């Protein structure tokens, strides 16, 4: 072992290599594995698809402004339109997978900032109006980032999610969000963040279009900054890889 | 002096004799393949393994 | 990457076999074979185009 | 040959065989099974049609010189060198010091010329192609004393049969041929600079042996070299600008490659 | 072994059981198998998909009239739109499969007729006009039967295929079409016809949209007939099952 | 290998090797000794003149192209393919995937043309038949640079001797030749459909090496193929309609057989 | 490499040598006869003997 700060990951067809990174946080202490034949209840045979599904699908990018609050994604839904993971997701009826989340954000030695890369299992949300429940087009984007705000929510539109960043939108203390697995991105000494998450859920296999497994949240606790005479555009990107996929219950598409 | 050597198969034998005094009357040494890439690629002094980082 | 030592950034490198070429968006190219490279401290990264063809050979 | 492939599984360690430094002048050694997960397929190919033994040992034209039968100066001569044709010149300039044998071959041809006599009946013609090393006698006509060839090697061949062929050892002064020379010939460092300073190689003469006729015939010989037992050292990049001089390296600067209408255009 | 005339076939999810049938003709003498690792040239890993692809996809039906000439289908193209066999056919780039062709045609003991169920490997065709070459919409139907005629072709439309049944359209003698594997359907003593075909082709794996492997031809050598007072509608159906499927070269759809 | 026969006696059992069902696609296996009582005769014949090794390995004409000596465009060329003669085409279309070698042979001929000069005395002519694989240089005249043949294989032959012959390995891209193709060349499924989509095979050039004369001579070459080590797969029925296109299968429908004036007439 | 093999008699020996490097310079394999009819005639799955009736 020489020069700890360099990693390398070759999963299937893609490879992501960082030179300046921290350690790798591996789930709750387990590596994602297939489903044993002692805990299954499906009566069909599964379908370990290919290397063609365990790949590195990169999602959209965004700009880290100087007033931005935070973004998030829904994991089983963000990869709905990507390659052969989005075809075996809708043609079948069941499935279980694990992911390998990644994040890139690189700045010079004259910038500053921080971020909290964390994934929350079973993330709920709260509508703006108390009586109603949130919409769907205001809860999940089509692999495009959803963003928090500074003002709380207003009183509209009776279905919008409440983007109150200091409460996280779930109704908890934002400082206590370090229980779920995570990693910090400090531009002083960091350039990325890796996270390996297994499949955590009550039932053995669950639908993909009806119930979202996890939720990826990004929150900058310390805003960007820089003196005059430097690049004012700092973008962010994320790369995710389905790990150990399986399916059951073949039907027509939807 | 006759040698019964092998032939070029896709995946047998074939005889051969020399009839002259000199050595410039024989045929080419086509059936000879010897490779060594280390001279041109990787001429460095310290040996570098692909697992360890390049420069520290 | 031959920029200054204060420079930073990441990049994507994709090789899409021919069924439909020249991916217009980034999300169209991310489905094929790719890799993610970030600069600084041994910046140079190597993408390995594998060999994927029906036949055994090809024409120059 | 070529090597096989090996089966790879998903990994999350810190091996990173991808990121390296290119400043060290070291070409990488990454195979496809290192960067992604692949199958196991054993290659049965073989790197045989590319070795220098098989790549160079083919005959090619070098120089064709003709000589009429009309007058007392019919004979024609040629000074040995290999940088007179573009095809075989550039197939040498990917190395610096070679070592080989040769198998000459002369495909002689004939043709008639206008005349006024009533009938014509030309018997077969014969040659008579001579070789004069450097520093030796020389002929000046087709009826000279030099054509005796008491020690020079000659070849006599009658038209109608197979062409003549023969071998040649590694005849040189140094331990290997030199295709590029950097430096002059005079110790005062003046005068001739190029590669022909260390190229003499002799001469080559040809002639009709028949007495005369009524045509009279005209002929053209064609040489063919075939390097047999090659050995190459110190490769170098190929040529990019056309040849324009026989004993120089003068060129006219051109673009490095043809052009496309964009950087992102396919 | 008791009562030879009854068979039963359970392939994946579907099951086809006939009570009155002849023997089963199995290809050129081989059973369809996967691709060994001694004859492969692909550098990726294959994808044995599931039981969800080796199933019994039933195609359209037609009426056996009293003047009909003959129908045909193109095998790798007829299953292009059926279930998860038509998704892994276009998302990938290579593939090799074998089929288990079946045919149903049942009539009473007061009808008569016959048919030649045969599959031809590498079936070519001939355009109507000699100069041009046939069209595509006149050579392959979208899992709908193409039919021969009695009049030869006419001279139209410079791209139509020549439907000359007595020459088969390929340019050979129709009576010599018993070399390729086959089975007869004689309503006197038969009710169906089964055929198992392996993968026969020069290269190991071939495209699916650019080159059609086989061709299924049906020709009644003896027309139907019946006295007055019987059902005048006799329909025909065919059921096909991809056997031992494999794929390579994942890309986007087409 | 052929088999013998066996002696049979009268029987009255229920063996019935005659009645069977033909719906099962099974050819019967009844011999004459099963249906009637016969003698015992041991056959000494042998099925040797019918195997594919002996049936195909005979030379046949493929294409004869001529080239005059008059002008600077005398040379003639041909694109390789085997579906240009009717005799050898139909001897291939009883199978689908073949595999063989070849032994070429060129029977070159000559002839005079009208002229006005007083006398004529034509020495022997020479060729010079070249082979250009796909994707390579090309000549345009009889005095071009391409005729050097630095890597291309050529054959030089003087008129009057035996004809030239040589072998050829299994040069192809696939694991066996394909005589029938069902499918297009473009992935969009448009354009070219026939068999020539996977047939390039190179070219073939020929030329007079002599300078010129007074005739001037005209010549015609004739090719001859001979498949040596055959292997056939997937037989199919022979052809019944004539050939009418070189790269298609277009035909004109004809009767299945000639006609007799009755069903019971002999 | 010379082999002394048999000849084609109606009802002796004859020598042979190869002189080249490749395998495409030898002569045809005329003296080879191998038959198998089962692939084309009788491709059925269940084996049928000619004594028993065809279909039950
Ligand atoms: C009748 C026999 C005559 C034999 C003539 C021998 C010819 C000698 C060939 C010289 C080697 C070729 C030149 C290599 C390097 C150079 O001088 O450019
Ligand atoms: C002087 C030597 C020249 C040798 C030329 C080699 C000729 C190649 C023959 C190609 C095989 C015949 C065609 C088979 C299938 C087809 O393309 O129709
Ligand atoms: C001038 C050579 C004539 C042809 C050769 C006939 C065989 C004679 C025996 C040769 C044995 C030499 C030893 C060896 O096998 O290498
Ligand atoms: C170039 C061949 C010359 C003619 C052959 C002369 C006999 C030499 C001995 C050959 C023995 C080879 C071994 C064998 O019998 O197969």
């Amino acid at each position: 072992g020489y020069s700890d700060r360099v990693r390398s990951i070759t999963l299937g067809n893609s490879t992501i290599t960082t030179q300046e990174c921290a350690n790798v946080v591996v789930g709750y202490g387990v590596w994602p594995e297939y489903l044993k034949d002692n805990e299954a209840t499906g009566e069909d045979q599964p379908t370990q698809p290919d290397v063609a599904t365990c790949r590195f699908y990169t999602l959209e990018s965004v700009q880290w402004m100087k007033n931005s609050a935070g973004w998030w994604w829904k994991l089983p839904d963000a990869l709905s339109q990507m390659g052969l993971f989005g075809q075996n997701m809708q043609y079948h009826y069941l499935g279980r997978t694990g992911y390998t989340i990644h994040v890139q954000c690189n700045a010079s030695k004259f910038h500053q900032g921080c971020l909290l890369v964390v994934c929350v299992p079973e993330a709920e949300m709260g509508c703006s109006n108390l009586n109603n429940t949130p919409k769907f087009a205001e809860l999940s984007g089509g692999d495009n980032a959803r963003m928090f705000t500074d003002t709380e929510v207003g009183t509209s539109n009776d279905k919008k999610v409440q983007t109150a960043v200091w409460n996280a939108g779930m109704g908890v203390g934002v400082g206590n969000l370090t229980i779920f697995p995570h990693q910090w991105i400090n531009l002083r000494t960091n350039n990325s963040a890796t996270i390996v998450m297994p499949y955590i859920n009550s039932v053995p296999m669950d639908n993909m279009y009806r119930h979202n497994n996890l939720t990826l949240m990004i929150i900058p606790f310390v805003p960007l900054n820089y003196s005059e005479g430097s690049s004012p555009y700092v973008p962010i990107t994320v790369t995710i890889a389905p790990m150990c996929a399986e399916y059951n219950g073949l039907r027509l598409a939807s | 002096g006759a040698q019964v050597s092998t032939q070029k198969t896709g995946a047998i034998h074939y005889t051969n004799i020399n009839y002259y005094k000199d050595a410039a009357s024989n045929s080419a040494n086509r059936q000879d393949f010897t490779q060594d890439p280390g001279k041109f690629t990787e001429p460095v002094k310290d040996i570098m393994i692909k697992s360890m980082p390049a420069l520290n | 990457f031959c920029g200054s030592a204060m420079a930073t950034g990441k990049f994507l490198l994709a090789y899409s076999p021919p069924g439909a070429g020249v991916p217009k968006n980034r999300r169209d190219a991310m489905l094929g074979t790719h890799v993610i490279w970030d600069v600084g401290l041994q910046s140079s990264c190597v993408l390995c185009v594998p060999w994927i063809s029906q036949t055994h050979y090809r024409y120059v | 040959r070529v090597a096989d492939t090996v089966s790879s599984k998903p990994t999350n360690s810190e091996s990173i065989p991808a990121l390296t430094a290119a400043e060290t002048g070291h070409t990488s050694q990454v195979v496809p099974s290192d960067t992604m997960q692949t199958r196991h397929v054993k290659n049965y190919h073989s790197r045989s049609e590319s070795s220098i033994e098989n790549f160079l040992c083919r005959s090619a034209c070098v120089y064709y010189a003709t000589y009429n039968n009309n007058s007392e100066k019919g004979y024609a001569e040629w000074v040995i060198n290999t940088r007179q044709v573009a095809q075989l010149l550039r197939r040498k300039l990917e190395f610096t010091y070679l070592r080989f044998d040769l198998e000459l071959t002369f495909v002689i041809t004939s043709a008639q010329e206008p005349s006024t006599a009533t009938s014509v009946d030309a018997p077969v013609q014969t040659q008579q192609i001579m070789y004069v090393p450097p520093g030796g006698p020389v002929p000046t006509k087709v009826t000279d004393y030099a054509w005796q060839t008491s020690t020079n090697p000659s070849v006599f061949w009658t038209e109608g049969n197979a062409p003549p062929r023969m071998s040649i050892p590694f005849i040189s002064i140094g331990n290997a041929y030199s295709c590029f020379y950097d430096g002059w010939t005079q110790f005062s460092r003046n005068g001739v600079y190029g590669i022909n300073t260390l190229n003499n190689m002799g001469t080559l003469y040809m002639r009709h042996v028949n007495e005369a006729g009524q045509g009279p015939i005209k002929s053209t010989v064609r040489i063919y070299f075939k390097p047999k037992h090659v050995k190459a050292w110190v490769p170098r990049p190929p040529r990019l600008c056309q040849y324009e001089k026989q004993k120089n390296v003068n060129f006219n600067p051109t673009g490095v490659t043809t052009t496309r209408s964009n950087i992102t255009t396919t």
